[PDB]
RNA sequence: GGCUGGGAAGGCCCGGCGGGGAAGGUGGCUCGGCCGAGUGUUACAGCCCCCCCGGCAGCAGCACUCGCCGAAUCCCGGGGC
RNA sequence: CUGCGGGAUGAACCGAACGCCGGGUUAAGGCGCCCGAUGCCGACGCUCAUCAGACCCCAGAAAAGGUGUUGGUUGAUAUAGA
RNA sequence: CGAAGCUACCAUCUGUGGGAUUAUGACUGAACGCCUCUAAGUCAGAAUCCCGCCCAGGCGGAACGAUACGGCAGCGCCGCGGAGCCUCGGUUGGCCUCGGAUAGCCGGUCCCCCGCGGGGUCCGGUGCGGAGUGCCCUUCGUCCUGGGAAACGGGGCGCGGCCGGAGAGGCGGCCGCCCCCUCGCCCGUCACGCACGCCGUUCGUGGGGAACCUGGCGCUAAACCAUUCGUAGACGACCUGCU
């Protein structure tokens, strides 16, 4: 009953629209691998952009101005925010609903987690143009953990070899088992396909 | 012994951009996404079920804590399966994204 | 606009045998293998024919801007093949008036000094890109010799050894002293 | 409008949360990066302002006129008698940041080191780690610790180890022992954890991590002075004899279109108690302590190879306000943070 | 890399519009992104129809380019593209879609059972295989 | 119902006239097993296309939905609020 | 002396003018989220900006340049070989 | 004249490293058979920006110690039971590769290499994805006996061992022993308040928070005030001592 969403290869924007819509709708959505996220534009655009926006502080006493949150987590959570009336009860209630982790946590790491074709940037964005990542933006302006989830993460791939492989094994001796008990499943294999199913 | 009603969301109130018509409300029906399927849900019958510290009574049954706001599908909104529909009395704002059972009841086909 | 079809061929000899993994085009010969990845470039890259004798590439509907790239990539291939073929072979002149330029190889021919440039009491380091090995030239009184199978790799450690000795704060025009580049060949000619 | 003459500010922007200290003891906050090619080593210690000295000492650089010349120097004496292992701390990296795993002490815990976990040892029952050390003495306990350690080793990163004072060995007033955590720089996570639990109850001599002529660092707080003035605080210009509503003051807060006073404008306040932490102390001399093998060993502390006297580090009358120098102290170069008694953390250097 | 091209007489399903899920064959190219179709044998005459609606096959019949809607019928004829389409395992799966479509409540009845029996007979010999691996292994 | 008394299209086609793409053909060359595939040149039609002479029910703004205006040249039924 | 919908904001702008309500439909404006509605399998082209652009009043720019790119006009020469 | 304490460039000590790049200079290379730092790609690059060092530390977390024996008391884990107040969401789950888009998925791998598995060559099947989230998994009436197909499966918060999992593990996997049941699919065979048409039915839930009734296994305080000290201080606060 809970989204989970990857943020490889999703645009910023594109993705968390969707993901602030459904969130007002009372759904629990969880958004995970935010240093995969890709903004239009060429690296150094996007560089300037978020520089431009650390120069915005209060004069007085920048402790009161604007929070520059540098994780890539944190930067589509603030996007997000950006799309919901926060000022209200509704928008805090629906804003606590929403739940984003640099990298794939272990909570999250045994789920299967689903991707959005209309937020992709193959789908919406052009072969020709260009693109910034997330996470070397992230460590360009402070992030300090770029290195520590990469190697987190290879852990993670590395573990999830495995258990594919044991998945293709199993789906291997399925497939082999099916074949071997063929003839007592011939009635039930026979209405199966006249409804529309294994053709 | 099972579920027999549709699962629907109090996205909101019918209103502009600046006005709130609370005696209109829109339902967002799962797995409805078009201007073309909510033409079997018209009419059917929706009630949105919450409990309250006070027992009342219930029909055949013992009394519970459970109180509904019965309502009734009117028509579609705007080609996103987006449902207006119109309640006894208003809902209470506070359902906005919860849940509302739509009824299958009004039987037509 | 956009051009229906554009392409171009690149024949490649006998010796050499070339493999494309999708967009990522191996090349081996007698001299090694080079590697270069064709992506971000969205071609159709086809090896047509027995022993691999042509390669084709193909642009379907580009514009005038993604049309060079057509011959860019045959460009690049032909300097693949080159290299693993008959190798660069750069030869460069440092040029001087009163002060003699002395260059040393120090580990095999990756790490070189250039000292007494100008008087400079500072010796600069350059370290060279993997795969190139810098020598002393014979029959010349002061010439240098990089060698390698990819260009661009020869190319850029002539041009980081080039930017090393270049005169500050004086007449560039009156003050030609430094190392450049005189010749741009083969190892190989046959 | 612009200013007149131009002047440079007053203070420095990057030192001015200027509130007094929420710690007393001085903190290590990064310790030396850690390369896993050196052998394995610590990296802080714990001392006590003693007092201040001259030196004499010939300088050795050429091209000043300076060299092969006699020079008076300033030296500060810290009085570092050694400290002991109790405990060990792991750490594991996280996006986050560096949480702790595991923290395994030892078994035999001193009261000095027992003093520190109460507020009221007069009132208290001194009942810490009473249960914790049956886990030492038992099967199952020994057991558990067994796998404490294994999953120490396979899962942390980062190794740090518990060590106390010995305030017993001090002429100070107080009792208490300080306890800080020290990591530990080397080899192999297996490797470093294995020599801390070697080291487990064991003294650690100042002189195994600190050598002579070695740059180092000093952690502790600042004396402090109180409530002070602007003029005290920041150093701010005077208002001339005439000032009516007072001179020592800052007379200009702030413009008139911001209106708010901008945290940089220099305010009375608290002045000292500071938290700070200096860099490239050399240590001119460590000292040995006072040791009997068949009479009292006093000259090592005072002695050079040129006066082969018997004194001691200690003046005549002893250290003012400190008390007699007894265990081994290490000699810095000029002065450092904090009064006398004040408890010093040395820290190795950060740098090439 | 391609092995699909914009051929005249290329074969054509029409994925959404007003023939959609319909074949048809192309016989002259408009512009970029528009070409001449024709249909004779599936119902849908000659007009215009964009590269957008339409998925084509691996089905090629020979005609010239501005045949007039009757040796393109024939040459369609000859070939049996009907018969070819309806043995792919393309329109083996749309008729699968449809007949899950159609399904109703007392066949998902039927369906339930049958699926109900046959996952269990499956899984029953898929553990006995996995046992025997597991004694092979050792 | 009207229109260009709708425009094209569909089927059997018959007796002709010319023109153009450039093909079961020829052919310099290229790629594989006489054939299969790709380019050019004069180029009739056994791949076709277009105009002119003329005639058949097969039509109908056609559920092969290729694009109109419509209603004494217009009526019936059903669903929701 | 005048409320209401839109222009984020608002004297005069656009629409439209006022008793209390239910249903339906519109104007001017809009339909990624805030925020009601394109969650159309929308159509054809143009554009890369290390100062992109984004809707009367209106909240900002000129002369002069660019083989950056996309169309048009005119003029020559090229198998007697540019 | 002057102790101690404060204090003066009026004495003395200390003041640091990386990354991305701007301007610029370049490499390969077309557009434009030539040339070109630019279009694709690449290099060097600074009082620049960011971070490190440094200062403070989130209505932010972590590990560890003791956890009220009393003259009345009060707790912490386990299981299985009763009412008794408040607060709500819900109305089967999916326990998982990396990934590219001018390409990818699955096996055998006759062949080779590397540590049952991984990598490469070749071969064979699909690709508007049927080893499809356009998907998969489970049935959502009960009980009697009376047949066929399939079959040793499941349960008693079943009891004891071996593990994997540390990013914020908070979940599962693998083995031993007792008892009980004949559960899934097709048909016979009846019986289940059949409450005589009328709405919140059907569950995650023994839900979460607070107060009271059963037992088994372990507990014995610390904090603050008061006093004391000055490394502290306007007062609070802070560093300390006291069977
Ligand atoms: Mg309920
Ligand atoms: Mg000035
Ligand atoms: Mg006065
Ligand atoms: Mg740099
Ligand atoms: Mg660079
Ligand atoms: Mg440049």
């Amino acid at each position: 009953q809970v989204l989970v969403l990857d943020g490889r290869g999703h645009l910023l924007g594109r993705l968390a629209a969707i993901v602030a819509k459904q969130v007002l709708l009372g759904r629990k959505v969880v958004v995970v691998r935010c240093e995969g996220i890709n903004i239009s534009g060429n690296f150094y655009r996007n560089k300037l952009k978020y520089l431009a926006f650390l120069r915005k502080r209060m004069n007085t006493n920048p402790s009161r101005g604007p929070y520059h949150f540098r994780a890539p987590s944190r930067i589509f959570w603030r996007t997000v925010r950006g799309m919901l009336p926060h000022k209200t009860k509704r928008g805090q209630a629906a804003l606590d609903r929403l739940k984003v982790f640099d990298g794939i946590p272990p909570p999250y790491d045994k789920k299967k987690r689903m991707v959005v074709p209309a937020a992709l940037k193959v789908v919406r964005l052009k072969p020709t143009r260009k693109f910034a990542y997330l996470g070397r933006l992230a460590h360009e302006v402070g992030w300090k953990y770029q290195a520590v989830t990469a190697t987190l993460e290879e852990k993670r791939k590395e573990k999830a070899k495995i258990h594919y492989r044991k998945k293709k094994q199993l789906m291997r001796l399925r497939k082999q088992a099916e074949k071997n008990v063929e003839k007592k499943i011939d009635r039930f294999t026979e209405v199966l396909k006249t409804h529309g199913f294994l053709v | 012994s099972g579920r027999l009603w549709c699962k629907a969301i109090f996205a909101g109130y019918k209103r502009g951009l600046r006005n709130q018509r609370e005696h209109t409300a829109l339902l967002k029906i799962e797995g409805v996404y078009a201007r073309d399927e909510t033409e079997f849900y018209l009419g059917k019958r929706c009630a949105y079920v919450y409990k309250a510290k006070n027992n009342t009574v219930t029909p055949g049954g013992k009394p519970n804590k459970t109180r509904v706001i019965w309502g009734k599908v009117t028509r579609a909104h705007g080609n996103s399966g987006m449902v207006r529909a119109k309640f006894r009395s208003n809902l209470p704002a506070k359902a906005i994204g919860h849940r509302i059972r739509v009824m299958l009841y009004p039987s037509r086909i | 606009m956009k051009t229906i079809l554009s392409n171009q061929t690149v024949d490649i000899p006998e010796n050499v045998d070339i493999s494309l993994k999708g967009r990522t085009v191996i090349v081996k010969g007698p001299r090694g293998t080079l590697r270069r990845d064709f992506n971000h470039i969205n071609v159709e890259l086809s090896l047509l024919g027995k022993k691999k004798k042509r390669l084709r590439v193909d642009k379907w509907w580009g514009n005038r801007k993604e049309l060079a790239t057509v011959r860019t990539i045959c460009s690049h291939v032909q300097n693949m093949i080159k290299g693993v073929t008959l190798g660069f072979r750069y030869k460069m002149r440092s040029v001087y008036a009163h002060f003699p330029i002395n260059v040393v190889i120090q580990e095999n021919g990756s790490l070189v000094e250039i000292r007494n440039f100008l008087g400079e009491k500072y010796i600069r380091r350059v370290r060279m890109r993997p795969g190139v090995a810098c020598s002393v030239s014979q029959a010349q009184k002061d010439e240098l010799v990089l060698e390698g199978n990819d260009i661009e790799l020869v190319s850029n450690s002539a041009a980081l050894i080039q930017q090393a000795t270049t005169v500050k704060n004086k007449d560039i025009r009156k003050f030609l002293d430094g190392i450049y580049v005189s010749e741009k060949g083969t190892v190989q000619q046959a | 409008s612009h200013r007149k003459f131009s002047a440079p500010r007053h203070g420095s922007l990057g030192f001015l949360p200027r509130k007094r200290s929420s710690r007393h003891r001085g903190k290590v906050k990064s310790f030396p990066k850690d390369d896993p090619s050196k052998p394995v080593h610590l990296t802080a210690f714990l001392g006590y302002k003693a007092g201040m000295t001259h030196i004499v000492r010939e300088v050795d650089r050429p091209g000043s006129k300076v060299n092969k010349k006699e020079v008076v120097e300033a030296v500060t004496i810290v009085e570092t008698p050694p400290m002991v292992v109790v405990g060990i701390v792991g750490y594991v990296e996280t996006p986050r940041g560096l949480r702790t795993f595991k923290t395994v002490f030892a078994e035999h815990i001193s009261d000095e080191c027992k003093r520190r976990f109460y507020k009221n040892w007069h009132k208290s029952k001194k009942k810490a780690f009473t249960k914790y050390c049956k886990k030492w003495q038992d099967d199952a306990g020994k057991r558990q610790l067994d796998k404490d350690f294994s999953s120490m080793k396979k899962y942390c990163q980062v190794i740090r180890v518990l060590a106390h004072t010995q305030m017993r060995l001090l002429p100070l007033r107080q009792k208490k022992a300080h306890l800080m955590e020290i990591q530990v720089n080397g080899g192999t996570v297996a490797e470093k954890l294995d020599w801390a639990r070697e080291r487990l109850e064991q003294q650690v001599p100042v002189s195994q991590v600190f050598g002579q002529d070695e740059m180092i660092d000093v952690i502790g707080v600042t004396k402090g002075k109180g409530y002070k003035g602007v003029t005290s605080r920041w150093h701010t210009k005077k208002l001339p004899r005439k000032t009516h509503r007072g001179l020592r003051k800052v007379a200009c807060i702030g413009a008139w279109h911001p209106a708010r006073v901008a945290f940089s404008v220099a305010r009375a306040g608290q002045k000292g108690y500071h938290h700070r932490t200096e860099i490239n102390k050399k240590i001119y001399k460590i000292g040995q302590g006072y040791l009997i093998k068949d009479g009292k060993l006093i000259k090592n502390n005072a002695s050079t190879d040129y006066d082969l006297s018997d004194k001691s580090i200690n003046p005549l009358g002893g250290f003012v306000h400190y008390g007699e120098v007894t265990n081994d102290f290490v000699m810095l170069k000029g002065c450092v943070v904090g009064t006398k008694k004040r408890v010093l953390t040395l820290r190795k250097s950060l740098l090439v | 890399v391609f092995r699909r091209f914009v051929e005249v007489g290329r074969v054509a399903y029409v994925s959404f519009g007003p023939h959609a899920g319909k074949l048809v064959a192309i016989v002259d190219v408009i512009d970029q992104n528009r070409a001449l179709v024709d249909g004779p044998c599936t119902r849908v005459r000659r007009q215009a129809m964009p590269f957008k609606c339409m998925q084509l096959t691996d089905f090629i019949l020979k005609f010239p380019h501005s045949a007039r809607q009757k040796y393109v019928r024939k040459a369609w004829e000859k070939a049996d593209i009907n018969t070819k389409w309806a043995a792919t395992r393309w329109a083996k799966k749309i008729e699968a879609r449809e007949r899950k479509a159609k399904m109703t409540d007392f066949d998902r009845y039927k369906v339930m059972k049958a699926k109900k029996m046959r996952n269990r007979i499956i899984k029953n010999e898929v553990k006995k295989l996995q046992r025997a691996a597991l004694l092979k292994a050792s």
